[PDB]
């Protein structure tokens, strides 16, 4: 007999991923932007629309004042976040929130208050029957079929290192690197404009993100790469601009993600991904550490680059004490890992018990009471 | 009411980023109560937005807009844009022509017409549709003939006889010869009055072609047009422009008319 279906929403700084518990992939992936009409008018088959959310807002952004409600993993503007949730159930998912248990994901070290305003909108405004809120990184790890590992999760606006032991994140060993996807796309636009290419129009600037996702990669040894490109043409690749004129970049390709290891390149006096991972593991309890080096899972869109896994392997090995079995695990579906995690959990009958129902909410909702490992 | 149909060449970001070209467009758009802007290649409505930022600057309602989606048979795509003064007229309904099937608009047109129902509270016609067409010059005779079935469709949908049809029909020179006018129902039938004649020059270029036309059907609408008001407005002559400067704005002239 089919059981009443739960929903999984993962609301990232660049993209919302949303869908049904049981599927292998979010039935909905749209950007996390809300736009209001800067001027009155109408689209030809249409009635005046007061606001747009997702693809629609970015397609018409030239006539809207756009809003990005999730700033670096944290909900910053709760009104526009209602528009998004609203859009997810009624437009995208085509469901009535009143009859579907929703599981929501959150950032590492999300304010106790925010989780609560989130619990409250769901119950009060969306009248969700039952609801769960899990930490993004834990979902990626459990999605690897595991409960112990350390996770690097790198999206569009934030990157975090999160040690999780036996299924719970170890709160003060979490590192937060304020550099991710958007910064890398902007850095690639930086590079290419120095080179006399211009991406001035909205269409043109939009496509940088696509050469980013297409042709960028991580050099196992930046320094040697740098020499290869100076002497050959093998590293060079071209890309046709939307306007037919072509683009050809060669060393750019590993220079932009190199920012993840050397934040120097964007003037970010801060440490890079490899070392942030190292430093988190050193805040952990020395027995679990063996397990962390071996269950060092990669998660998120910025985790996508070819090569990245081998450099994490290499860089952590030249830093990790000589006997640790370092294992960088990078799943094929890893840009969807958190959502997939969320789906997998929500599907287990077991999990029906941990689900907080509106009934529990008659008895308030405090949820967080944040904690240890340091 | 004063209405125009202006084909502004590669209306888009770049164009509307250039402050001198934008000033000019603004000065031209402000003559009109309803202006149709064709050839809007603006992927994200940024230039439409910038234009509007200019127009609505000190009264957020000097102009409202109606705009289609990118149209074209999977190739280069452009939008139809109607801007109006909401204090002079009102859009009661709008739709995009298709036939009885969704791919079907495109079997007869490359940029399938947008038609808009306006209420005019200042002119003898009080209600009328405008149908916009920017024809594809190699298909011009066929399209401008199919424009007659779109007049039919507006009558069946909206019970409206008063229909103004306008745009860059490419209706002259090598895309429509004298002999081919007999193939165009729109012209052949007495239901239609062609207000921009064949002798007009509506191109900013050195060509002498009545590319851009305004047609009016319905005896009430035909009675509202002020006689002798339909003309290309030659902005080059009007603002004492050089050739270069005038073509930088567009290779076409707005074709306008006045209704009373
Ligand atoms: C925004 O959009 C606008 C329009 O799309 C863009 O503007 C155009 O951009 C181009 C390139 O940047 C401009 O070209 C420069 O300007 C002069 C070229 O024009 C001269 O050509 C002839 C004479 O040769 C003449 O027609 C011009 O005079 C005007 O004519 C009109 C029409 O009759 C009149 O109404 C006006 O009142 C004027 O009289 C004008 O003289 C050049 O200066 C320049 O070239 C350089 O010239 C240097 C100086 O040497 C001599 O050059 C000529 C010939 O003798 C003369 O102009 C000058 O007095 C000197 O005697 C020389 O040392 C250099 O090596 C080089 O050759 C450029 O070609 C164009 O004019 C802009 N306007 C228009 C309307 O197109 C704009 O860029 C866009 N972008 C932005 C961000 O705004
Ligand atoms: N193949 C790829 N290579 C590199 N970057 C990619 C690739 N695929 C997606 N991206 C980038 O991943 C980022 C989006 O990833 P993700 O969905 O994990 O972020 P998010 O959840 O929106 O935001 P955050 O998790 O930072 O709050 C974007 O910068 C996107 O460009
Ligand atoms: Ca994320
Ligand atoms: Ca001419």
């Amino acid at each position: 007999e089919e059981e009443t279906t739960a929903l999984v929403c993962d609301n990232g700084s660049g993209l919302c991923k949303a869908g049904f518990a049981g599927d292998d992939a979010p039935r909905a992936v749209f950007p996390s932007i809300v736009g209001r009409p800067r001027h009155q008018g109408v689209m030809v088959g249409m009635g005046q629309k007061d606001s747009y959310v997702g693809d629609e807002a970015q397609s018409k952004r030239g006539i809207l004042t756009l809003k990005y409600p999730i700033e670096h993993g944290i909900i910053t503007n709760w009104d526009d976040m209602e528009k998004i949730w609203h859009h997810s159930f009624y437009n995208e998912l085509r469901v009535a929130p009143e009859e579907h248990p929703t599981l929501l994901t959150e950032a590492p070290l999300n304010p106790k208050a925010n989780r609560e305003k989130m619990t409250q909108i769901m119950f009060e405004t969306f009248n969700v029957p039952a609801m769960y809120v899990a930490i993004q990184a834990v979902l990626s790890l459990y999605a690897s079929g595991r409960t112990t590992g350390i996770v690097l999760d790198s999206g569009d606006g934030v990157t975090h290192n999160v040690p999780i032991y036996e299924g719970y994140a170890l709160p003060h060993a979490i590192m937060r690197l304020d550099l991710a996807g958007r910064d890398l796309t902007d850095y690639l636009m930086k590079i290419l404009t120095e080179r006399g290419y211009s991406f001035v129009t909205t269409a043109e600037r939009e496509i940088v993100r696509d050469i980013k996702e297409k042709l960028c990669y991580v050099a196992l040894d930046f320094e040697n790469e740098m020499a290869t490109a100076a002497s050959s043409s093998s590293l060079e690749k071209s890309y046709e601009l939307p306007d037919g004129q072509v683009i050809t970049i060669g060393n750019e390709r590993f220079r932009c993600p190199e920012t993840l290891f050397q934040p120097s390149f964007i003037g970010m006096e801060s440490a890079g991904i490899h070392e942030t991972t190292y430093n988190s593991i050193m805040k952990c309890d020395i027995d679990i550490r063996k397990d962390l080096y071996a269950n060092n899972v990669l998660s998120g869109g910025t985790t996508m680059y070819p090569g990245i896994a081998d450099r994490m392997q290499k860089e952590i090995t030249a830093l990790a004490p000589s006997t640790m079995k370092i294992k960088i695990i990078a799943p094929p579906e890893r840009k969807y890992s958190v959502w997939i995690g969320g789906s997998i959990l929500a599907s287990l009958s077991t999990f029906q018990q941990m689900w907080i129902s509106k009934q529990e909410y008659d008895e308030a909702g405090p949820s967080i009471v944040h904690r240890k490992c340091f | 009411l004063k209405i125009a149909a202006f084909n502004i060449r590669t209306f888009g970001e770049t164009k509307m980023s250039n402050a001198t070209l934008a000033s000019y467009i603004v000065r031209i758009v402000r003559r009109y109560d309803i202006v149709l802007i064709q050839e809007v290649r603006d992927s994200h409505l940024v230039a439409v937005g910038k234009l509007l930022d200019y127009l609505n600057q000190d009264d957020p309602n000097t102009y409202h807009y109606v705009v289609s989606e990118p149209l074209g048979r999977n190739s280069y795509k452009e939008r139809y844009l109607f801007l109006f003064r909401p204090n002079k007229v009102s859009v009661l309904d709008t739709y995009q022509y298709d036939d009885g099937c969704e791919s079907c608009g495109n079997d007869s047109f490359s940029r399938e017409p947008a038609v808009v129902k306006f209420s005019s509270h200042s002119t003898k016609v009080k209600e009328f549709a405008i149908v916009a067409l920017h024809s594809a010059p190699s298909d011009a005779v066929a399209e401008i003939n199919s424009l007659y079935d779109v007049y039919l469709d507006v009558q069946q949908k909206w019970h409206l006889n008063d229909v103004m049809l306008m745009g860059d029909f490419n209706a002259d020179c090598s895309y429509v010869t004298s002999s081919q006018w007999s193939s165009i129902r729109l012209r052949t039938s007495s239901t239609f009055q062609w207000l921009i004649p064949d002798s007009a020059d509506t191109t900013a270029t050195s060509t002498n072609c009545a590319y851009d036309r305004i047609v009016v059907a319905g005896s009430l609408l035909q009675s509202s047009v002020v006689p002798g008001s339909a003309a290309p407005f030659d902005f080059q002559a009007a603002y004492g422009l050089s050739n270069e400067m005038a073509l930088a704005i567009s290779d076409h002239y707005p074709v306008e008319v006045t209704l009373t």
